[PDB]
């Protein structure tokens, strides 16, 4: 049961430095190649790098030739990405890809599969804002949180720490005139559990390490 | 680098219909010797990284659906699902790993079309804490409907707003292949408690005529 797992985004000042990482399970991992793909906001998919099973060898894209290393830990079952002189154009969601059969020449010239879940890297001069999160208070009624004021992407929104997922809408954040994202993360419940049950918005912005639970109870 | 080109951006079609999407690339990426063409295809549902459909331009990857289906050789590529189903739903890429660096196409949006739902509408009002730091936001929610087309508009005291308003709408679903909408209104704490009456507008296909919900304070 191949597993990517990827970590390490953030916000970064332009000039500025960032290291990825990607953690692997369920394969013997020095036995395949890894590749880094990006996936700009208004561009498309653009591979980065890659690396053999051993690290031996590596490849990379000319826009991030000499900017970005690639490495690997065929312990720690790790691959890296260090980014250094980061640029605005760099922001993207980050992915870290698996070569199916091996270890292809050059390293990268192959499909993948599979790919990790992303990481978002935002490079901007932009401070960090975290979130303030309000209730949005209610046979079935709906209830949520609105996140606002952010900067810069993502928040994450579970629901009573991961206990309810049925119903939930989480949208896409909205950019405000302020340079600050917002967005809200409703449900839907039945209306005679209002009462009893208890529903808190678990709101998770980790450029700012700003983890806010919030009560969200009738008026 | 080699491009790879998708036709079309995006297109919608219905539930057990055939949905065709197109790739070229800027040169053959066909290897004569080998009788291999180095094209694969890819699935990025909602919030999920991309899957492989098609390797080799025409093989379909292992748990991948008979329904799905990859042709074409040299330059022009075709990416084939009969019998669509809801869960569909996604930006399909295609890419050439015929030399590096391997190129992808700019993607290609596959919309669901299913029976006409009428939105659910919600209205909230401004929570006591937001209204202390000099802010309301009043939210409006549209739930579970389809088509994506609907008008939401803002009254304050029966007066049309215009400008103070903005909308997100969620990727459709991957099981009932509906959508959701919020309106969030923004006004000055002032300007919140010059008026009385908050109402919210909803004009959908889904719906005979237009629905309202309101709030008072
Ligand atoms: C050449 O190969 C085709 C199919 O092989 C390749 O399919 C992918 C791997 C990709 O690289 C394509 O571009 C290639 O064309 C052979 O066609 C198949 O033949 C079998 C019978 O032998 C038939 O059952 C399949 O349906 C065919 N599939 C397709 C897609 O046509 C073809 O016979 C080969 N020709 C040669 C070796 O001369």
């Amino acid at each position: 049961e191949v597993q990517l797992l990827e970590s390490g985004g953030g916000l970064v000042q332009p000039g500025g430095s960032l290291r990825l990482s990607c953690g692997a399970s369920g394969f013997i991992f020095g036995h395949y190649a890894m590749s880094w793909v990006r996936q700009a906001p208004q561009k498309g998919l653009e591979w980065v790098s890659g690396i053999s099973g051993g690290g031996e060898s590596t490849n990379y894209a000319d826009s991030v030739k000499g900017r970005f290393t690639i490495s690997r830990d065929n312990s720690r079952n790790t691959v890296y990405l260090q980014m250094n002189s980061l640029r605005a154009e760099d922001t993207a969601i980050y992915y870290c890809a698996k070569d199916p059969g091996g270890d292809s020449s050059p390293a990268g010239r192959t499909w993948f599969d599979p790919w990790g879940q992303g990481t978002l890297v935002t490079v901007s001069s932009a401070s960090t804002k975290g979130p303030s999160v309000f209730p949005l208070a209610p046979g079935t009624a709906a209830l949520g949180c609105l996140v606002k004021d952010y900067f810069p992407e993502p928040v994450t929104v579970s629901w009573n720490s991961g206990a309810l997922t049925s119903g939930v809408h989480t949208f896409p954040a909205v950019l405000q005139s302020s340079g600050l994202y917002s967005l809200s993360s409703v449900v839907t419940v039945p209306s005679s559990s209002l009462g009893t049950q208890t529903y808190i918005c678990n709101v998770n912005h980790k450029p700012s390490n700003t983890k806010v639970d919030k009560k969200v109870e009738p008026k | 680098d080699i491009v790879m080109t998708q036709s079309p951006d995006s297109l919608a079609v219905s539930l057990g219909e055939r949905a065709t999407i197109n790739c070229k690339s800027s040169q053959s990426v066909f290897f004569s010797s080998n009788n291999r063409t180095y094209f694969a295809w890819y699935q990025q549902k909602p919030g999920q990284p991309p899957k492989v459909l098609i390797s080799w331009a025409s093989t379909r990857e292992s748990g991948v659906p008979d329904r799905f289906s990859g042709s074409g050789s040299g330059t022009d590529f075709t990416l084939t699902i009969n019998s669509l189903q809801a869960e569909d739903v996604a930006v399909y890429f295609c890419q050439q790993y015929y030399s590096s660096p391997i190129t992808f196409g700019q993607g290609t949006r596959l919309e669901i079309k299913r029976t006409v739902a009428a939105p659910s509408v919600f209205i909230f009002p401004p929570s006591d804490e937001q209204l202390k730091s000099g802010t309301a936001s009043v939210v409006c929610l549209l739930n579970n409907f389809y088509p994506r087309e609907a008008k939401v508009q803002w009254k304050v005291d029966n007066a049309l707003q215009s400008g103070n308003s903005q909308e997100s709408v969620t990727e459709q679903d991957s099981k009932d292949s509906t959508y959701s909408l919020s309106s969030t209104l923004t006004l000055s704490k002032a300007d919140y408690e010059k008026h009385k009456v908050y109402a919210c507008e909803v004009t959908h296909q889904g719906l005979s005529s237009p629905v309202t919900k309101s709030f008072n304070r």
